[PDB]
């Protein structure tokens, strides 16, 4: 045998392996904490409201 | 109008006999006065104002993005204008003068009612600074959820401690 062997793959042997069960695959994913606004306020006032 | 904002009520708010509208506007105004001979000006006050409002039209406004969106070069997006009314109705409990038998004495009457300011301050020429302030907190108190309710001015008040004077009845 002159050509490769099964020695010489390596990249899909080390990446992770995981089941399928159907042709579609969904994940979600958390990108941020808040809109940046500045979380300075005033003694005895209502912090304005924030969004992740 | 140097400063204009536009505020959403809730329900709560909008059944009071103060408050008749969806939508309360909060602005800071200068005002002059002139002699009739020319524009020579004598003074210069700014006001702050409260008021219920009516929607009139609409305008063309430029889009302003928040973080988690994107706009384009030009986009653009329509708002309502807003008129100060006269009149605003409420529905109170009345009696039928002309009624026939026990299910149609009591009714709902609709009475309109005269609009009033909810806020009216005036400031001299100097201390914007304390009309900006006093604006700032309208608009901050409103955005609470709640009426309005602070009004107290330490300008205009009674002095403090002189007892000789607050001696007599105010209950």
């Amino acid at each position: 045998n002159l050509s490769f062997t099964d020695q010489h793959i390596k990249f899909w042997k080390k990446i992770p392996k995981q089941k399928a069960y159907s042709t579609v695959e969904q994940y979600g994913q958390l990108l941020d904490y808040g809109r940046s606004q500045g979380a300075f306020v005033g003694e005895g006032v209502l912090p304005d409201t924030n969004d992740s | 109008m140097l400063f204009k904002y536009i505020h959403d009520v809730n329900a709560k708010v909008e059944e009071g006999r103060r408050y008749l509208s969806d939508v309360v506007r909060v602005a800071l105004d200068k005002e002059e006065t002139t002699d009739p001979d020319t524009q020579e000006v004598t003074s210069t006050s700014y006001r702050v104002t409260a008021y219920p409002v009516v929607q009139v039209g609409e305008e063309e406004v430029p889009y302003i993005p928040v973080h988690p969106k994107t706009a384009e070069p030009g986009q653009k997006v329509t708002v309502p204008t807003y008129d100060v009314p006269e009149k605003l109705p409420v529905l109170v409990r009345g009696r039928n003068p002309e009624a026939t038998g026990d299910y149609d004495d009591h009714i709902w009457v609709t009475e309109e009612v005269e609009v009033r300011p909810l806020v009216d301050e005036v400031f001299k020429e100097d201390e914007f600074e304390k009309a900006r302030l006093y604006y700032e907190n309208v608009a901050a108190q409103l955005a609470e959820g709640d009426d309005i309710r602070h009004y107290y001015r330490k300008d205009l008040d009674r002095e403090a401690g002189h007892y000789s004077v607050s001696r007599y009845p105010s209950f």
